[PDB]
């Protein structure tokens, strides 16, 4: 599998490599951020049963 | 200004050059079988739109 | 470009390297997971 | 500092009013009489703007908002903090503007080229006269200028549209929204050829003008030439903020009904009245 | 044991060292003033009511 | 939840942060002809460092 | 360009690969007048991006629009 | 409570029990604009949300 | 001197002045690229870009209009300069880049670039001479000149283009 | 002190001198006359114990 | 004194004083035409006393 | 693993680094800024008991 | 320390220094100006008791 | 630790390193100036128990 | 540019057109003064 | 550029350098955990 | 250019220029004071 | 550039030019504490 | 560029203006603090 | 960089050191745990 | 940097210099015990 840094250059990989991770992490972080089961800076100290719950099926 | 040339064979090597720029045909306005589709559909959209 | 002892080389700390990201998250999400499960 | 081919060009020469008196350089910077006068007008403009902005409820850069004069003062310069502050920094910027355009064309002359850049500038400067000057003094009052500040000028955008119920109907409005959209696209498609030649794919010889007058050639149906492309994009540009000081002096000076019902001349053409 | 510095700058290693005992320290004293109620009971003792 | 935080805001700060980086590359760009500036006090380059000099190659026609 | 139109100006790839007096007169006029410019070149980089950024950046206010905010005032 | 004490016998204006020469105004930014503090303080100012439709 | 020009005092932003003569040596709106390559433009297929028209008979002039050669050329001293021998076109987009003219006094022939041209009515009519605002029917004399008289190299270009452009503000300076 | 003079051209200092002390008496005339207690050109002939005196709202 | 001549070429000097003095005048006069007390155009009759004066 | 510093120019690397940590330094301060329960300028000086918290589930 | 002026020639440090300290000033004047307390051309002769001061905490 | 000054002017760095300080510097007085509690031109002569403190939980 | 006596005899005018100025303009303020006083 | 003599020196006080702003930015955190925990 | 006696003596008339039009702002602020002070 | 004797001889009216604007501002700063302190 | 005899008498110079300033902003800090603390 | 004979001096420093430190540590969890025990 | 007979003798101050803080503190903290002591 080594042979495919011969089909691209390492150096241009790990920058884009690099530059995809760092996108997809805030992405994720601010997605959380922005829910309200995982918005931490506010509600963070909240207990996992103490924590928000969207709406459940009210099976009518 | 007012002293236009005027070229009989082709520039490109007024009038225009049919030929080849390796896989590039010259001459006619290019479309291939994307532009030709393009037409068809956008036509069918344009006629659409006028007769509704 | 490079040789094939260099790609050799590069790929193996490649490797290393993106294994032990995948290590660190998975530290990360379990502790996410301990703190606030989401199923 | 200096450009390794500049030295060459900085000679004496080319200016309008003072001889050689300001003839000068301030690093990159061109002086100049009008280099003078513009920075003259530009700090008595901008440090009486920071004075309106101190004088009013927040130094909040979006809420700024230093305010023309009522209508009730008409042509008259209305005390400062009612408005007359407003009419001061207006003078600066014309002041400014005109001072700009003029040091161009010193510039221009010292490097021997053409007063295009000038003349084209004079495009914007008319669309503003027409805002703060000749579309106030034809309804009669400074106060009809638009205020500066960065939304507030938005809100006064707003209101002015509406005073015609439908100002998408204004017909020179219709013609400076086509020029307005057809420069972006004809920048975007100049700027896309020439980088295209110049940067083909990795492998590849550099392009050549034949190439980017057979692509847009196909693009177009017809090719421009290298010059026509630039008298194009200056046309368009300059074009449309001249059909945008005629779409707003026209409104309120010259119509004063809905836009909308600007159109009946249309309907009423007498083969199908 | 000592084969472990050869190739090491000593002044980089006691900038590292350096770092770590101060911050460790920093740590625990801010810990430990948490737990122990002290220096809570110190400023107790000397409040003006 | 977060109240004063929202996607458009978030998103805006995101542009801004592409766009600075933007006008970066465009400065290095607008380097690669007439730099380092000549100067009294010796050869200045300013800010960004401009892109070297670029050589271009011509279709062969031997 | 038009300004330079005399000196070959408008010859912006032989402008470009061999700078000639045309291009460097383009250049100190901008330096010269706001104290900063670009090449023959990487000006078309600058009209590049203007333009592509228009739509970009409105396709994202629209978007954005009953979404995210349903009240931009 | 909108102005100071007057002093009956000077005619003074007395601000935090001492004389001012000068005739007294209040300070206000320009026209007396007030910056916005938040949306809520707007809506409250405003009419209540409209009813829902009538479908 | 071999230097062109000397600053014309000590401080920072100070203008230069030239030495010898400006147009003859290039400074100011007068100079030329020095760097530039001493080599011909080239067409996509590899020849001349810009050439003399009766080296390239698919060239002519549009049927409307006039064929200046022959034709007088007026200097901004209002003197005749020469009469126009050829035209030089240019292969890539087909134009006239160069009037070539012989000299009326004296016997060399001289390129003069279109658009220092223009016709006493902006072609509308009348077109029986040529104006060259720029330069005096003297200073045509030394107007650059091709090391070859079919071929012209981009610094050949340059180097013309600048004699003319430095005109304006100096074909009258003492 | 006077080798200032060999460092800048006095021919531009003095301009920049003149230039800056213009722009800064207009400056401050339009402040004042932008203020109420020095709005003199309407007010000017007030006493000093008729002229206006700004004051905070009193905190009742 | 007279030197400042000698750094300044007189003839640009007095046609960039002409136009600053012309200019600072039309704004003073604007200025005067439009406050209340000095509109003299309008109230120019009135004697010192009938004159406006801006009291808070 | 040090070979990364003839892999990349250590002088360009270095300022990304310390631009992308001003950056997200930048971004944390101000977003915890505008917060309710970290906007410590206005209310650092609150017990950590007294400091917002955001609802729970009802 | 004269080392400094041959890092950098005197004329442009004295151009930056000019140019930072009269927007400083003015940017410090124009704040000032601005509030309540320390808007001088129509409060000055204010005594110390007499000035505005800002709302406490209730 | 003084190669440091090998890859980089320093020359070049203290330009950026003032304009760096400048700016952050201005940053954080208007960020204080615009707040509640540390409007020092308008409230500055209030005690510290006085000052303003942001709103606690319920 | 001129010669200092040059100089010397512009100035001479200068100053005597300066001083009917500052003249028409004093008088033209004791009228404005004696209709309407600003202090 | 670099030589591998110099890139390991150089590594060496990039690796001193990184733990040091780790000690620092750590005491930071648990000092911001003891005035106002986030979990 | 100019030599340092030209400097030295342009520096005297600046000198005195400056203080002068000190002295007459001086006497206008006396003036101004006198007129409705601003502390 | 300079020489080292001008650098030091520059430097010396650089110190005293600082110097009395700082004295000016420290006498404009106790002015105003007088008047209206601001802690 | 420099010698490295150069960078190490900058060093110096750059060490210790930076701890200066540092020491001098723990002073505001210091007065900051005892006027008004943000914890 | 250090040499064998290098670090063998300065390892013998170096625990020197370290166990100076663990002898004040270890008298100072003495006196805490006499003062205030934790288990 | 220092020679081995230069930090010799450095160290010999640096050693001695802490000493006497050392010391000084030590009566510092006797004192401050008598005063108000603290456990
Ligand atoms: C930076 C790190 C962070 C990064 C992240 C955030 C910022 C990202 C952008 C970074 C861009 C580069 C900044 C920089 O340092 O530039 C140095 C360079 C000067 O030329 P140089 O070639 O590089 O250097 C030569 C010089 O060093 C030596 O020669 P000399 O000694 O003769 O030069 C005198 C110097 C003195 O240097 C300075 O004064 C620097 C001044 C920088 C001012 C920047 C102000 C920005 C805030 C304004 C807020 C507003 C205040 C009113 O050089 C000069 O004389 C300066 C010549 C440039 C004059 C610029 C005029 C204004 C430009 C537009 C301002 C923005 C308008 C929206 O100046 C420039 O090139 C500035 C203009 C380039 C950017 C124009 C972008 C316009 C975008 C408009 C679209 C906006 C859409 C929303
Ligand atoms: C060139 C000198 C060496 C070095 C050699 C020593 C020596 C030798 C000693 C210490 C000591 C200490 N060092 Mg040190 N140390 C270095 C760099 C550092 C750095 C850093 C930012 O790089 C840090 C955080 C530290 C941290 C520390 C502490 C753990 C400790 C004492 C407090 C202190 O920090 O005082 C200093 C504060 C600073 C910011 C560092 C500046 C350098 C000073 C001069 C080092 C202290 C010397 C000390 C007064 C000598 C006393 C000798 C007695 C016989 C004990 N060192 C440099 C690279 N360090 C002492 C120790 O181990 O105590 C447990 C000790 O005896
Ligand atoms: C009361 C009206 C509202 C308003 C409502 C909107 C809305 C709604 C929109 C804009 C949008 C835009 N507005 Mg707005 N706008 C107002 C006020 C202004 C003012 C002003 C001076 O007041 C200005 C200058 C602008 C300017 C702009 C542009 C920046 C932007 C469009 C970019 C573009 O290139 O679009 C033109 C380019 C295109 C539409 C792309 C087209 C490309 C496709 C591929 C072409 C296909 C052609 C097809 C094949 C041809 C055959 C078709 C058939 C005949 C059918 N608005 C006020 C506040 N504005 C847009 C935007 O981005 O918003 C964020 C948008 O959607
Ligand atoms: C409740 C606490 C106790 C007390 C408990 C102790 C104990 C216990 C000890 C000390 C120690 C010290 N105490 Mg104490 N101390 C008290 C009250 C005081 C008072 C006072 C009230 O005036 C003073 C002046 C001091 C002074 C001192 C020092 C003599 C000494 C630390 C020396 C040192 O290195 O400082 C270094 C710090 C400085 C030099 C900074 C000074 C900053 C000044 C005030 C502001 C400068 C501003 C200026 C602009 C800066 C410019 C910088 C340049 C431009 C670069 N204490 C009270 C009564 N103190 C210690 C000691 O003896 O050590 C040997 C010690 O162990
Ligand atoms: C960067 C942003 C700007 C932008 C850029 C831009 N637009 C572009 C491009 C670029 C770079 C192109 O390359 C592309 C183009 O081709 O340009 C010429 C295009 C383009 N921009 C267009 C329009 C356009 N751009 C606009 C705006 C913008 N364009 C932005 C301002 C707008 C606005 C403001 O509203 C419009 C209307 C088009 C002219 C063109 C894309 C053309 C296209 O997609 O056509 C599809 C096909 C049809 C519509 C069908 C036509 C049908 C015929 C009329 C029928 C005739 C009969 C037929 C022969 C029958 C079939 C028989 C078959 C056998 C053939
Ligand atoms: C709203 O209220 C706001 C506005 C805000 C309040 C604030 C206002 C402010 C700040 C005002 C500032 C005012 C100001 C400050 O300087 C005003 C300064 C005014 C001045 C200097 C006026 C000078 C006038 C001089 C004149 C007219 C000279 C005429 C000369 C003549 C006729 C002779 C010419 C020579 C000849 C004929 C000889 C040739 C011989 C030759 C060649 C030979 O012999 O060789
Ligand atoms: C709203 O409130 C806000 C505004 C916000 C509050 C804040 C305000 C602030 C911050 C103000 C700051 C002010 C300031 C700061 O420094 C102000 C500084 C002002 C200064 C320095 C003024 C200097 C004036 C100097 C003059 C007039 C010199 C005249 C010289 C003359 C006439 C001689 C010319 C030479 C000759 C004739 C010789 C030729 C001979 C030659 C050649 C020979 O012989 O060779
Ligand atoms: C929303 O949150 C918000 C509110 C924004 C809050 C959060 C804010 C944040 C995240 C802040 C981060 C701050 C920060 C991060 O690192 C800050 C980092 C600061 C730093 C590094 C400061 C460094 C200063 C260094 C100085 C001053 C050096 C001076 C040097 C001098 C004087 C000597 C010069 C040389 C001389 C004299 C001679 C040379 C010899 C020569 C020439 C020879 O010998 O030749
Ligand atoms: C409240 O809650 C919390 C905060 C949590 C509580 C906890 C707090 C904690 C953990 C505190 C820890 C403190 C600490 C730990 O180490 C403190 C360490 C202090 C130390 C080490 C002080 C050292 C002082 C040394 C001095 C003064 C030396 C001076 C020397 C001089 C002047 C001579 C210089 C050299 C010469 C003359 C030779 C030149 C010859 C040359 C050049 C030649 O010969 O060539
Ligand atoms: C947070 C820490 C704990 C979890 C994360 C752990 C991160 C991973 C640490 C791995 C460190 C050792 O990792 C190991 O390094 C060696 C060199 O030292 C690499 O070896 C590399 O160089 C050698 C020769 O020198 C080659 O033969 C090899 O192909 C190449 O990859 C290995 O490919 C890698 O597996
Ligand atoms: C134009 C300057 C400002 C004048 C403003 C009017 C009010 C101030 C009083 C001016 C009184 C005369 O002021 C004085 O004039 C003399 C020449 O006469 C100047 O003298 C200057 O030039 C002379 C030669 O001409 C040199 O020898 C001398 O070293 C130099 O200082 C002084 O520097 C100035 O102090
Ligand atoms: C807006 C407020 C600004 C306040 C600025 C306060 C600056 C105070 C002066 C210090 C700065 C200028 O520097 C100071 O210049 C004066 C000018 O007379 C010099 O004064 C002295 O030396 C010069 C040169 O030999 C002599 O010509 C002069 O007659 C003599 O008095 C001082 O030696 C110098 O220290």
């Amino acid at each position: 599998m080594h042979r495919i840094w011969l089909m691209y250059d390492p150096r241009r990989v790990m920058v884009a490599l690099v530059g995809f991770l760092a996108v997809l992490a805030l992405v994720i972080h601010f997605v959380l951020l922005s829910s309200q089961r995982y918005s931490w800076i506010e509600n963070g100290t909240l207990g996992a049963d103490q924590a928000p719950v969207g709406a459940s099926a009210p099976a009518a | 200004t007012r002293v236009q040339v005027r070229t009989v064979p082709e520039p490109g090597i007024f009038s225009y050059l049919a030929g080849k720029f390796g896989d590039a045909q010259i001459g006619p306005i290019y479309l291939g079988w994307a532009g030709v589709l393009s037409l068809i559909f956008g036509f069918i959209a344009i006629e659409i739109i006028g007769l509704n | 470009g490079m040789t094939e002892e260099e790609a050799r080389r590069f790929h193996g700390y490649m490797v290393t390297g993106t294994l032990g990201y995948v290590v660190v998250a998975s530290v990360a999400h379990f502790l996410a997971w301990s703190w606030r499960p989401w199923f | 500092a200096m450009l390794s081919f500049e030295k060459k060009y900085r000679v004496r020469g080319g200016t309008l009013i003072g001889g050689d008196l300001f003839d000068f350089w301030f690093g990159p910077f061109y002086v100049g009489f009008f280099g003078v006068t513009t920075i003259f007008f530009v700090t008595l403009g901008t440090l009486l703007c920071v004075w309106g902005a101190a004088m009013g409820p927040t130094w909040n850069l979006w809420q700024i908002n230093i305010a023309p004069p009522d209508l009730k003062y008409g042509l008259g310069l209305a005390p400062l903090r009612e408005g007359g502050l407003w009419q001061i920094i207006t003078l600066c910027a014309l002041g400014a503007f005109g001072s700009w355009a003029l040091r161009q064309a010193e510039i221009a002359r010292k490097l021997g080229m053409g007063m295009h850049i000038p003349w084209a500038y004079g495009g914007a400067i008319l669309a503003y006269t027409t805002l703060v000057v000749i579309r106030p003094f034809l309804l009669g009052a400074w106060g009809h200028g638009f205020p500066y500040g960065i939304f507030s000028h938005l809100d006064w955008v707003s209101n002015v549209g509406y005073q015609y119920l439908h100002f998408h109907y204004n017909p020179a409005h219709m013609i400076a929204v086509t020029f307005f959209f057809t420069n972006c696209l004809a920048l975007a498609m100049h700027g896309s050829l020439i980088l295209s030649v110049t940067n083909p794919p990795k492998g590849t010889p550099t392009g050549t003008s034949e190439q980017e007058n057979v692509f847009f050639r196909d693009l177009l149906g017809y090719s421009i030439g290298a010059i026509g492309i630039h008298r194009l994009g200056l046309f368009l540009a300059v074009g449309a903020a001249v059909w945008s000081a005629i779409c707003i002096v026209i409104s309120g000076p010259f119509w004063t009904q809905g836009w909308p019902e600007w159109w009946n001349w249309w309907l009423n053409l007498p083969i199908w009245k | 044991m000592h084969r472990i510095w050869m190739g090491t700058d000593p002044h980089i290693i006691m900038s590292a060292l350096g770092s770590f005992l101060v911050g460790a320290v920093l740590v625990m004293h801010i810990w430990a003033y948490g737990q122990f109620n002290w220096p809570a009971t110190l400023k107790a003792k000397y409040a003006t009511p | 939840m977060m109240e004063y935080i929202d996607g458009a805001q978030i998103a805006l700060y995101a542009f801004w942060l592409f766009f600075f980086g933007l006008i970066i590359y465009l400065r290095r760009e607008d380097k690669r002809e007439g730099y380092p500036l000549e100067s009294p006090q010796g050869p200045r380059d300013g800010w960004p460092k401009g892109a070297p000099k670029k050589t271009y190659v011509h279709r062969d026609h031997g | 360009i038009l300004a330079v139109a005399r000196m070959g100006g408008e010859r912006e790839i032989e402008q470009i690969t061999d700078r000639g007096t045309a291009a460097e007169r383009s250049m100190l006029f901008w330096r010269w007048c706001m104290g900063f410019n670009a090449t023959m070149e990487s000006i078309h980089r600058w009209a590049w991006w203007f333009a592509v950024l228009t739509t970009f950046t409105g396709g994202i206010g629209i978007l954005l629009t009953g979404t995210v905010v349903d009240n931009w005032y | 409570p909108t102005a100071w004490p007057v002093d009956p016998t000077t005619g003074q204006t007395l601000i935090n029990g001492r004389p001012v020469v000068g005739r007294v105004f209040i300070m206000r930014k320009t026209d007396g604009t007030v910056k916005y503090p938040n949306v809520a303080d707007v809506v409250a100012h405003e009419a209540l949300a409209p009813l829902p439709p009538v479908v | 001197s071999d230097v062109k020009f000397v600053p014309a005092d000590n401080y920072n932003g100070s203008p230069i002045i030239p030495t010898g003569n400006p147009m003859i040596d290039g400074v100011g709106p007068a100079s030329w690229a020095e760097d530039r390559r001493d080599e011909p433009d080239l067409t996509y297929h590899g020849s001349h870009k810009i050439v003399p028209m009766r080296l390239d008979p698919t060239f002519s002039i549009a049927k409307g209009d006039p064929d200046p050669r022959g034709l007088p050329v007026i200097a901004a001293d209002k003197q005749v300069a020469g009469t126009v021998v050829e035209l030089w076109v240019n292969r890539s987009e087909p134009q006239v880049s160069y009037y070539e003219v012989q000299l009326a006094s004296g016997e060399r022939r001289v390129l003069l670039p279109t658009g220092y041209v223009q016709w006493p009515n902006f072609g509308l009519w009348g077109n029986d001479k040529l104006l060259v605002k720029s330069i005096t029917a003297a200073q045509f004399a030394n107007v650059p000149a091709t090391k070859r008289d079919d071929q012209i190299t981009l610094l050949e270009e340059d180097k013309i283009c600048a004699y003319y452009a430095g005109g304006h503000m100096y074909a009258f300076a003492e």
